[PDB]
């Protein structure tokens, strides 16, 4: 005598949204605050004076 | 499945009211299903190989 | 309208109405954020019951 | 989120091997829900008013 939506099953399709997917990414502080020093090498030696 | 009924050319009547009735659906799933095989074989077998 | 002692049939007593609708869903984006898992994205200011 | 680690150089100790990680996803919903009202008048009242 009447149809419910339950007797309707998957005739009804489910939706897909991405609007609440899309997380900013935040990069390192210190690459910012600092000096980036370019490096060829594993080691750097930097002197400095100590007396 | 609904069912239908003849219906008689009345105002006042029963039998000149037309049945209500219901259709439903149920559901079911294709899930699919990974079958694989791997078969290892030398690359001199492979490069030897005219056929 | 209506059923029963209560019924009001709009066309034979020359009535009308108006039917107005709207359909709606609300979503919390609760997520993970560059700080962490499940942050919840809202803030209240509630009242104050005891100054 | 993920995790980094920091990493050494051998072919041999347990440093040097680089770590594994994981990222994961949620589900969060909208699902439509009806807000309505019926406003029954007479005819002859909408065509007295002068609104």
């Amino acid at each position: 005598a009447d149809i419910s939506r339950a007797e309707v099953a998957t005739l009804i399709q489910e939706a897909y949204s991405d609007t609440l997917l899309a997380a900013a990414k935040q990069g390192s502080t210190v690459l910012s605050a600092f000096q980036n020093v370019n490096m060829g090498t594993k080691t750097t030696h930097l002197p400095v004076l100590a007396t | 499945l609904p069912e239908a009924g003849w219906v008689g050319e009345s105002a006042t009547e029963p039998e000149g009211v037309i049945p209500t009735s219901k259709v439903t659906w149920a559901n079911r799933t294709l899930v699919a299903e990974e079958v694989a095989v791997i078969i290892p074989v030398p690359e001199a077998v492979i490069d030897d190989a005219t056929v | 309208l209506g059923t029963g002692e209560n019924q009001i049939n709009l066309a034979e007593r020359d009535m009308v109405a108006l039917r107005l609708k709207a359909r709606f869903a609300y979503v919390l984006g609760v997520s993970a954020t560059s700080v962490g898992a499940n942050q919840t994205p809202v803030g209240v200011v509630t009242p104050d019951v005891t100054a």
